[PDB]
């Protein structure tokens, strides 16, 4: 398997990590108030 | 290791490290949640 | 067709297609091949299985 | 612990920023064979420069957009080619790394505000992710474009940059945790 | 310009030198023969629009 064939799941993983950090920051600011 | 090309193993290592770091951060940067009973094992 | 009609030719053996108008001027034989008008293009490149192929 | 981790944090920040910039610019990523020389080459990120043939040590820039019989019409392939050409994800990783180092340096100034260091850690982690993405798009583009090929020292410098960035994120978060712990 | 062509090989070259912007309508026999011959940079799409026989 080349990396071209299985790149989509890497993109999805990175999107998920970004989303998790965004969500945690949102929760942090929310519980700050 | 032939079934997966070298590049995939490298990026697997990179993503394992990224995920572990992100999980550590997310679980244990918000003082509000773990302030009491200082609270998470991550 | 001009060669046969205008006497310049006696017979003809070739990938020549039948049709009414062409048949109204010269006798013909029976088909010795089957065919049909068909399209022709350049092979588009093999599209790799895109993202979300799993 | 031991309160000196800011030093390792900023040293890692500057080192990883230097490694990333050096990798983006030196044009030593891919040792392979190209028909342009065909012959050997040491292609990089922006420009190709052969080392064999009639013209040695000759550097020319690469198009990223060859005539592919409307293959560039494909939305996915066009998007990938655009991202590879602009190479904005490694650039973004370097930018975030630099901003994180700046925030860490400022922490020595505005010691009252902790959120500076948390921002620094998040920036470093995001830089690591962006470096991953840049590597992935680079490799996928090269593959899309059965010979022998190999990766130059600059690519391993990029990998080192990623590792350093993630380590720095860990250290910054630990710093923030300790500071909050001792600050009630 | 006029899509027409003087000879078959001219159409072959045109489709093979058009970045897939040209489609040529020829028979089903020559088409297959070309498909089998290197570099095999062409293909046949669809089915015969009408059968005629030689
Ligand atoms: N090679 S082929 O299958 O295309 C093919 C097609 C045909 C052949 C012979 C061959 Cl080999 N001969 C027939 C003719 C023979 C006799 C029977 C019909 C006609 C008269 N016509 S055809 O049906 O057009």
């Amino acid at each position: 398997l080349s990396l071209s064939n299985v790149a989509g799941v890497f993109y999805i993983l990175v999107g998920g990590l970004g989303l998790a950090m965004l969500v945690a920051l949102i929760e942090f600011c929310y519980k700050s108030r | 290791l032939d079934p997966l090309a070298y590049e995939i193993w490298m990026c697997i290592v990179f993503a394992y490290i990224g995920v572990s770091v992100v999980l550590f951060l997310v679980s244990r940067f918000s003082p509000y949640e773990w302030h009491s009973e200082e609270s998470n094992e991550f | 067709v001009g060669e046969l009609v205008y006497g310049k030719a006696d017979i003809a053996i070739a990938p020549l297609t039948i049709t009414l108008v062409r048949e109204e001027v010269i006798d013909f034989s029976k088909p010795f091949m089957s065919l049909g008008i068909s399209i022709m293009i350049k092979k588009p490149q093999k599209s790799k299985p895109g993202v979300f192929s799993f | 612990e031991k309160g000196v981790q800011v030093l390792l944090t900023t040293i890692g920040a500057f080192a990883a920023f230097g490694l990333m910039t050096i990798a983006i610019s030196t044009d030593y990523w891919l040792y392979t064979r190209a028909l342009i020389c065909g012959g050997l080459t040491h292609s990089g990120l922006w420009r190709i420069c052969c080392l064999e043939g009639l013209k040695r040590g000759v550097c020319v820039k690469i198009n990223h957009f060859p005539e592919d019989t409307d293959y560039d019409h494909d939305s996915a392939e066009y998007l990938l080619r655009v991202v590879r050409a602009s190479s904005i994800f490694p650039i973004l990783s370097a930018i975030l790394l630099l901003l994180g180092g700046v925030c860490v340096a400022a922490s020595r100034v505005y010691k009252s505000k902790r959120n500076i260091i948390l921002g620094a850690g998040i920036l470093f982690v995001a830089a690591g992710l962006s470096n991953i993405i840049g590597v992935i798009v680079y490799i996928s583009a090269n593959a899309g474009e059965k010979n022998h090929y190999s990766y130059g020292w600059s690519f391993y410098f990029g990998g080192l940059s990623f590792i350093l960035a993630e380590v720095i994120g860990v250290l910054a978060v630990n710093i923030y945790i300790e500071r909050s712990r001792e600050a009630h | 310009p006029s899509v027409f062509v003087r000879t078959t090989a001219e159409g072959v070259a045109r489709v093979r030198k058009s970045k897939g912007k040209y489609a040529y309508l020829l028979e089903s026999t020559m088409n297959e023969y070309i498909e089998q011959r290197k570099p095999c940079d062409t293909m046949k799409v669809g089915g015969n629009l009408d059968s005629k026989g030689y």
